[PDB]
RNA sequence: AAAAUUUUAGGAAUAGUUAAUAAUAAUUUAUAAUUUUGAUUAGAUUGUUUUGUUAAUGCUAUUAGAUGGGUGUGGAAAAAUAAAAAAAAUAAUUAAUAUAUAUCAAUAAUAAAUUAAAUUAAUCUAUUAGUCAGAAAUGGAUGCCAGCCGUUGCGGUAAUUUCUAUGCUUUUAAAUA
């Protein structure tokens, strides 16, 4: 068996070790970590309360954790926490790493970052894993979430069973930093294909079509359909129709979406030379970031319609 | 080998003449192709390569031949299996 | 996985869960890459599940693997020992049967010498 | 081989030179010999040094797993010692199990291609007088063991035929005499593609003069005149070996009469300025190159006043320079490897890549891949150890097929570079204009 | 009847000779009817095939059909190491079953090869890839003050000595365990960088309870076992009160570092500014013209301490987990064993005077006294070939270099010495160049496979690293005069094993009473 | 062919087969549902 | 999984023998030998003797008469308790005996210990 | 158990033998039995209105099989190896691949068969030749010679003639019906 200890609790840190406590028969060992021991004691107690097959462990510090367990798995907050518990730590679990130890961190960082947690994980002769989640906090609960797993081919299929207590879709990128780029080019085409819906719908109420609910149904059918083209349109019909209505609040924001959006620019070369070679990518960021500025930052994603034009106020200007 | 006796697609024995005794003993050359090469040294030197023979009697195209051998052999396309076969095949007289 | 020809524990990663794993039929299971006794063990423990009937099977690899060491011709659970060219002692360079030293295996061991000793000390 | 037993291991013990093996110690104890240097021959019958042949090479297989491109390269000179070592007497006539008159019966892999009564009749004769052409008893009084068996299996294609299958219908064959390595089925499957290739780009491309380059055994000149093409002639440096494909090809038929053989290192000669033979020019120039696991690895540059590169990369290297003296206008090479080049060698840079967007003389027109389906030795050097491919090099190899052209002829190929479906570089969309 | 189309030719009847089935079962050790005299001390290779090495062969393997006394040789199976998952309990279903034995051996092999196509670095696998989580469990317990470090690692020495030889007297075990690091540490002082060997059981670290009475798992979750090993394993007490240690019986083969004061990389060297002596004529090119030679590590300089890892209470099962060269040096009661059997067979079979000819194989009838005298000159041959010799203090005794490759079972019996060094890798020497110099200026092509050393009285202790893990057994009974002389090797080809080890020896009146 | 379950006794034997065919008696009764069901 | 069709009728439920491939190749004339020296190399025989076809284990007059010539372990008792040993085994350990010992004639064995050695004697008859 | 039907370019003898029998397991009796209406032996040899051809009661082909010393077991020796003939709990019975993939391993195409006309769907290519009425072919086979005359190895001489593919499955040469 495999001893396996989660570190970081946050929004989406709790229902991960939720899930291995519930789903774990008492046949592989949980520890749990966190950025203070009084969350961590708060969610093993949690843990024990509502019933508890498997007996698990409180560490304050991450040496224990490293000499314990087999398998670490990190979900903190931000980019930088992840970095300072990973590597800039003095009791850094990669830079203590056992030999044969698998670490995955399920934080969204930079290129980089996973490119010198695997090469220190491998000189260690660990095993990094970057598979960055996506899903809705209670999605994880129920246990339906999205990991892009980037890393060794062999220690991916040594984690599908670990990876199935908390996750349905689990698909393997290829090598490290494969996993964290994913993530990347997903939300680039989320933001991309939001642009193109409201910029189709707001085409649509230019040409005087009044009925959006059958236009759905046709644009769904045809070779221009999206997901995001499913979701936004009834609250773009809105607002498109009432202009002076605000949007209201939603858990995915705009500030949500370019938190992950700030990783890519640096995650890739140098666009300096030719100083566009991403159009419609840009085009929707300076979109996004024309409804960061006005106050809109914290509500829907569907609020790029009212700043279209202010997408082209940075490429007359600037030009 | 081929003249030794053999059985044949349908299994009765058959001897060619080659094998047996006039033919089987005969000596390879009849003409006198038997010379003597005292030297023959492969000097060498700055930038070129001096192929010297020294031999009292030379036969038609000898020496522009085993010069083409030796470039052959410089190059490494024979041993000493196709060097050995190539002297005991002896004169061919037939220009195509 | 009972079989040493059916390495159904090989193929845990072909699937992503419980569903696919019961949805899939043999053309499934033969684009996904297994081989044809393995998918056929796949197949037929999914519909013997399916009957009401668990995977409840003798593990029978190490008692094949012990028949194995024999030369039954058709593997058919019987012991059929090897005989070498050389199956008698007289054979194998030695001449008669050994002797034992009678003189050396009549001599009282060490604990009978010592507890005669202790009589010898307790009586007087 | 003559030994000389004062550079012997155990001289005192054994003044022949050679240990011999009695058929009565293990396999493994025979082992420890050859690996301290130490010459084994059998005293009394074949099936003890043929036992000692078989485990040896498997043993030394078990030591120096092929685990990497560096563990091949390292196991075929430890086989290639070894096996040496594995000697057999020269008189191997007046050995137990050569042949029995009587019971008709005898060990050996003679039995594998001939018949028992036609071998202990009339055949032990014949092959008796097959060794001395070529390994006197004179000037050797022991023969390597892998000698032995080159020599049973080319006195098979001596006496009978060899079949290149599923090259040639199963009626053309082939009689290499000796030393000409004979094609085996890893071997095939670069001339198998090349023949599809070639059933198909005939007449798109008129091909008309085909000129073959180290033709070898004759299997890749007997290919192009099956597809098609009326005027193939092919160029060997082994004289045995030209003499051998045109009486092959007198013997197959009448579908094979412009076929010819010359004697050329690699090129013909071009040297008579006076007689012109420039007026033959070919419109397709195949190479089919060798890649043994001593050749691929030791290339590199050698010569102070004529710089030239040793083995896989100076074998292109000479074909890719002298091959436009010989080619025609609005004409190909065809290249056929095997992609072990980039397997057993993969830190060095790619040698017909190095061509292309080095060198710039050659313009890549069209180029295939196929994975290998078979299994077998690969560029087997006829008079050393048999080594097949394993499992984990056998599904990483692939049958390559490299056909490129003239800088100088862009403009007539430039119709179909703008194709879909095709890659032309960047200096032939300059010269196309639409 | 088989449909065959009529020919009006004659019909070619193959007698072609296949592979023997003698040749493999004597490679894979499964032939149980060679008889074969004259003991040797020569180590034997043995291939391991698919389901064709067990109990039954491997002892007769340890034990020959010639009638020994005792298994004095060393055994080296290629690609024998077995792995076994832990066994439980199915609590829930139709009723109470135990599952989960099984044996990973013979399906997963180490050191899976990396072929691929795209001073320079190939991609190869050094360590044994199933093993390596429990290796890393156990060089982590070593990890780091000093003081502790030291003790620790004379708290965990096998058995008090770890395997090696030392001269003790009016001592405990547990001073002679720090005694014996005190001395390694007080030779290993002069070095800026060196290591040595020592035999230790597993850590506490690597073994963790389980609750269902108390069962005790192995960290890795993997037990290094072997399928073929006979009788019982060695059994240790636990000091803390005297109980049996869970997994005692495998144990750990350490190399540790001192102070004092997967991608190898291969580089192919050139030079600046009588080839084939046993050849008689001169050839126009050399039939062997390159070598190839193993690459070990430098040992570093030497009164001196013995360094031989000896097992004198247990049979040894070595599974290697990187490339090793081991060096045998055989105990003198061995070979004295093998001499006296060897000539008592000469002096009972052979009492002819022999005639007295030049060599053993010359020419004249050949008798039984002529074909003994080969096959004993033979048997002489491949023990002077494999085998050097070297010194001691005033001793001399034969040494045999083995290499051993991650995945093998090299058994060792006891008594037999050995030295273990690393192999670094592999190179190529030119057989022209070689013939004026020494190899070292010959050399081609160099593949260094181990990229490993580092460079940042007493020693103090750097890193600890697992080479091997050592399976301890019983010690395999020594039969006398009387049992060796009626073992008839017949009467154990079904049963009659497990009887033998674990009674001593065998019944002198077996199966004629 | 006669089904061989986990949880039949096992025959702790090195020389022979390692489960016997001796059941458990929830084994005995549902082979009589299984014999009632197909005597039908 | 029967050995009916494998070896001869007459090996029917044998069990224990040393090899029973042995006994199948008998009447061939090199094992013929084999099976004669080893009758002389087992004493007890004063003439050539072969046990019969078939037979696989020694017959029930043979291995009678090798048991009652087999020469006891214990040569040369010195204490009459160590007489007693020799007759209990002529009389309780006889090949083929069906007759028990009595509690009376292990009254007997524990009436005539005089040495410490005469105990381990007769207490391993107790364990009888 | 019975009837019944084979062949030899240079045609002759055969026998553990025929019948009777109070005879299993033949100590006897007999003028015994096969064969010129073709025997025994020796050669060839599974047979078979199944194949091919023709106007043809003609000619010509064949691959169902069996097996007195390996074990007296078994009802029956047919027993040293066969992709099913599913083999005593419904293992599975939707389908198509039903096998490679029972994937490594000494070992060689020597050899054994075979001869097209889809066996799942995720868009997108298929379709011999700038035709050769006969002109071409570094495409085969192939030498000869005295230089005033010694093992110097110059030249005529880049030798000349003789067989050819292909078109042209409207087809032409070879054998048989
Ligand atoms: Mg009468």
């Amino acid at each position: 068996s495999l001893n396996v200890g989660v570190v970081g609790m946050g929004n989406m840190g709790v229902p991960i070790a939720r899930n291995l406590g519930f789903k774990a028969r008492s046949a592989m060992y949980l520890q749990i970590h966190s950025r203070a021991l009084s969350k961590a004691k708060r969610v093993c107690d949690d843990l024990s309360v509502d019933g508890a097959t498997c007996a698990m462990r409180i560490h304050d510090r991450y040496s224990t954790m490293t000499k314990w367990c087999d398998v670490i798995v990190l979900a903190l907050a931000d980019v930088k926490a992840s970095r300072h518990a990973l590597l800039e730590d003095n009791e850094s679990l990669i830079m203590n790493a056992r030999k044969g130890q698998i670490i995955v961190d399920h934080t969204t960082v930079d290129a980089e970052t996973s490119r010198e947690c695997a090469h220190e994980a491998a000189r260690r002769g660990a095993y990094f894993l970057d598979a960055p989640m996506s899903g809705s906090p209670r999605a994880c609960f129920n246990g339906q979430l999205l990991l892009m797993v980037g890393g060794d081919a062999e220690t991916f299929q040594k984690m599908l069973p670990i990876f199935h207590m908390y996750a349905d879709n689990v698909f393997h990128m290829g090598e490290s930093g494969s996993g964290t780029a994913a993530k990347m080019i997903s939300q680039a085409l989320v933001a991309s294909h939001n642009a193109a819906a409201a910029e189709a719908l707001s085409m649509a109420h230019a040409l005087g079509i009044e009925d959006q609910s059958k236009l759905v149904q046709v644009l769904d059918a045809s070779w221009g359909s999206s997901t995001m083209l499913r979701r936004n349109a009834p609250l773009l019909q809105d607002l498109i129709r009432n202009p002076d209505k605000t949007p209201p609040t939603s858990a995915v924001s705009v500030d949500r979406l370019l938190s992950d959006l700030a990783h890519l620019d640096a995650s890739l070369p140098k666009r300096g030379g030719e100083d566009e070679p991403f159009p419609v990518f840009d085009a929707a960021l300076r979109s996004l970031a024309a409804a960061s500025d006005a106050g809109m930052g914290d509500r829907d994603l569907a609020s790029v319609v009212h700043y279209i034009e202010a997408g082209e106020a940075e490429l007359r200007n600037r030009t | 080998a081929a003249a030794l006796p053999t059985f044949n697609e349908y299994g009765q024995r058959v001897v060619q003449p080659g094998a047996h005794g006039k033919e089987y003993y005969r000596v390879a050359t009849n003409l006198p192709t038997v010379r003597t090469v005292d030297r023959l040294d492969v000097v060498r030197q700055d930038d070129e390569v001096l192929i010297w023979f020294v031999g009292r009697s030379f036969l038609r195209h000898q020496i522009r031949n085993m010069v083409s051998v030796l470039k052959a052999a410089g190059h490494g396309l024979w041993n000493d299996l196709e060097l050995q076969q190539a002297l005991q095949s002896g004169f061919e007289p037939s220009r195509h | 996985d009972i079989h040493r020809l059916r390495p159904t524990s090989d193929f845990k990663a072909s699937f992503k869960d419980w569903n696919d794993l019961f949805t899939c039929d043999k053309r499934q299971l033969r684009v996904r890459g297994i081989p044809r006794m393995t998918r056929d063990a796949i197949r037929t423990a999914v519909q013997a599940f399916q009957n009401g009937n668990p995977p409840e099977r003798f593990d029978t690899k190490e008692e094949w693997l012990y028949y194995k060491q024999f030369k039954t011709v058709d593997y058919s659970y019987r012991v059929i020992p090897e005989l070498p060219e050389k199956y008698r002692p007289h054979q194998s360079g030695i001449d008669q049967a050994p002797l034992p030293d009678y003189r050396e295996i009549n001599k009282m061991p060490q604990w009978a010498e010592c507890e005669e000793r202790r009589q010898s000390k307790k009586t007087v | 081989i003559t030994l000389r037993p004062d550079a012997t291991v155990d001289p005192e013990r054994y003044p022949l030179g050679y240990v011999p093996l009695d058929g009565s110690e293990s396999v493994d104890s025979v082992w420890s010999l050859v690996k301290s240097g130490a010459f084994v021959a059998p005293l009394s019958k074949i099936e003890t040094i043929h036992r000692a042949h078989v485990g040896i090479r498997y043993l030394t297989q078990s030591e120096y797993p092929a685990l990497s491109s560096i563990d091949v390269v390292g196991l075929q000179t430890r086989l290639k010692e070894l096996c040496s070592r594995l000697l057999i007497r020269r008189d191997f006539w007046v050995l137990d199990d050569y042949n029995d008159p009587e019971l008709n019966s005898s060990f050996g892999i003679q039995n594998m291609y001939f018949d028992n009564f036609k071998w202990s009749q009339v055949l032990w004769r014949r092959f008796q007088q097959y060794v001395e052409e070529y390994f006197p008893v004179a000037e050797h009084t022991h023969l390597t063991y892998d000698e032995y068996l080159q020599l049973l299996r080319s006195f098979s294609h001596f006496e009978q035929g060899a079949k290149l299958l599923p090259l040639l219908p199963k009626r053309y064959r082939i009689h290499p005499p000796f030393g000409v390595p004979a094609l085996s089925r890893i071997d095939m499957e670069p001339l198998l593609l090349y023949s599809q290739w070639l059933k198909n780009f005939r007449g798109p491309l008129k091909l008309d003069a085909a000129l073959v380059i180290r033709s070898g055994c004759g299997a890749a000149v007997f290919a192009t005149k099956l597809n098609g093409v009326p005027i193939v002639r092919g160029v060997d440096p082994n004289p045995r070996a030209v003499m051998s494909c045109r009486k092959d090809a007198q013997r197959m038929g009448r579908r094979f009469d412009s076929i010819s053989f010359r004697v050329g290192e690699m090129f013909p000669d071009k040297d008579d300025g006076n007689g012109v033979p420039n007026s033959r020019k070919y419109d397709i120039i195949v190479f089919y190159p060798d890649q043994g696991c001593y050749n691929l690895f030791f290339t590199n540059a050698i010569g102070e006043y004529a710089p030239v590169l040793t083995g896989f990369a100076g074998t292109l290297e000479h074909f890719f320079e002298e091959a436009g003296d010989y080619l025609s206008d609005s004409g190909v090479i065809v290249l056929c490897c095997t992609n072990v080049y980039s397997i057993l060698k993969p830190t060095e840079p790619h040698p017909i890549e190095y061509e292309i967007k080095v060198n710039r003389r050659w313009v890549l027109l069209d180029y295939y891949d196929m994975p290998v389906r078979g299994k077998g030795t690969l560029s087997h050097t006829p008079t050393d150890h048999h080594y097949r491919i394993p499992m984990e090099m056998r599904k990483c190899m692939r049958s390559e097929l490299w056909v490129l052209h003239k800088m100088t002829s862009i403009a007539h190929f430039a119709h179909i570079h703008n194709i879909p479906g095709a890659q032309p570089p960047s200096c032939v969309v300059s010269h196309w204009r639409n | 009847r088989m449909p065959r189309k009529p020919t009006p030719y004659v019909r070619k009847f193959l007698e072609g000779c296949p592979l023997p089935e003698t040749l493999v079962d004597d490679i894979a050790g499964a032939n149980l009817k060679s008889m074969a005299p004259f003991f040797t001390t020569a180590p034997r290779y043995i291939v391991a095939a698919e389901s064709r090495l067990s109990k039954l062969f491997f002892h007769h393997a340890l034990y020959p059909a010639g009638g020994a006394r005792r298994p004095c040789r060393v055994l080296i199976v290629r690609g024998g190491r077995s792995v076994r998952e832990p066994s439980f309990t199915i609590n829930t279903g139709g009723g109470r079953g135990e599952v989960g034995g099984g044996s990973r051996g013979y399906r997963d092999p180490a050191r899976r090869a990396y072929f691929y196509a795209r001073a320079g670095l190939v991609k190869r696998a050094s360590v044994d890839g199933l093993l390596s989580p429990l290796c890393g469990v156990i060089e982590a317990h070593f990890a780091v003050g000093g003081e502790k470090l030291c003790v620790t690692l004379a708290g965990l020495l096998s058995g008090g000595h770890g395997g090696l030889m030392m001269d003790d007297g009016n001592c405990a075990s547990n001073v002679r365990a720090a005694k014996r690091v005190a001395r390694l540490l007080h030779d290993a002082a002069h070095h800026l960088s060196s290591f040595f060997y020592v035999h230790t059981q597993l850590p506490d670290s690597a073994l963790f309870v389980s609750r269902p009475v108390a069962v005790f798992r192995l960290a890795g979750g993997l037990e290094p076992t072997v399928h073929f090993a006979v009788g019982a394993p060695l059994s240790v007490l636990q000091r803390g009160s005297t109980t049996v240690l869970p997994f005692g019986h495998i144990q750990c083969l350490l190399r540790v570092r001192t102070r004092g004061g997967n991608t190898p990389w291969c580089n192919t060297a050139g030079n600046d500014d009588i080839v084939e002596p046993w050849k008689l004529g001169v050839s126009l090119d050399p039939k062997v013209p390159f070598f190839m030679r193993t690459l070990t590590e430098k040992r570093p300089s030497f009164v001196h301490m013995n360094h031989l890892l000896v097992r004198n209470d247990c049979e040894t099962y070595l599974l290697p987990q990187r490339e090793l060269l081991l060096s045998f040096h055989v105990p003198e009661e061995a070979e004295a064993m093998c001499k006296e059997q060897n000539e008592e067979r000469m002096r009972r079979q052979a009492a002819l005077g022999y005639g007295s000819p030049s060599h053993v194989f010359a020419e004249g009838p050949r008798t039984f006294a002529r074909v003994l005298h080969g096959m004993k000159a033979n048997l002489a041959a491949v023990e002077e070939a494999s085998s050097t010799f070297r010194q001691g203090a005033s001793g001399s005794s034969r040494v045999y270099e083995v290499r051993a490759l991650p995945g093998d079972v090299v058994f060792v019996p006891r008594g037999w010495k050995y030295s273990v060094e690393r192999i670094v890798g592999t190179a190529i020497i030119d057989a022209v160049a070689a013939s004026t110099a020494s190899p070292r200026e010959a050399l081609r092509a160099v593949f260094r496979t181990a990229p490993d050393p580092p460079l940042p009285s007493n020693a103090e202790i750097v890193g600890v690293e697992v080479d091997a893990f050592v399976l301890c057994y019983k010690p395999y009974p020594v039969l006398s005069n009387a049992q060796a002389s009626t073992y008839v090797a017949a009467n154990y080809v079904h049963s009659g094993i497990d009887d033998f080890y674990a009674k001593g020896g065998n019944d002198v009146y077996h199966k004629y009473t | 062919r006669q089904i061989r379950p986990y949880y039949n006794l096992p025959s702790k034997s090195e020389h022979g087969r390692k489960m016997t065919g001796f059941l458990t008696p929830y084994r005995h009764w549902m082979w009589k549902q299984n014999e009632l069901w197909r005597n039908v | 999984a029967s050995l009916r069709y494998r070896r001869p009728y007459w090996m029917m439920f044998l069990k224990g023998v040393d090899n029973w491939k042995i006994y199948t190749v008998i009447q061939q004339p090199d094992h013929q030998r084999t099976e004669m020296l080893y009758q002389a190399w087992l004493g007890g025989l004063d003439r050539p003797y072969t046990r019969p076809k078939c037979m696989a284990n020694q017959p029930l007059w043979l291995s009678k008469k090798r048991h009652m010539l087999r020469k006891e372990r214990l040569d040369g008792p010195e204490t009459p308790l160590e007489k007693y040993v020799l007759e209990w085994h002529k009389k309780f350990h006889s090949f083929q005996g069906t007759e028990r010992p009595t509690p009376d004639d292990l009254h007997t064995a524990l009436d005539l210990v005089e040495r410490p050695l005469d105990l381990s004697y007769a207490l391993q008859l107790l364990g009888q």
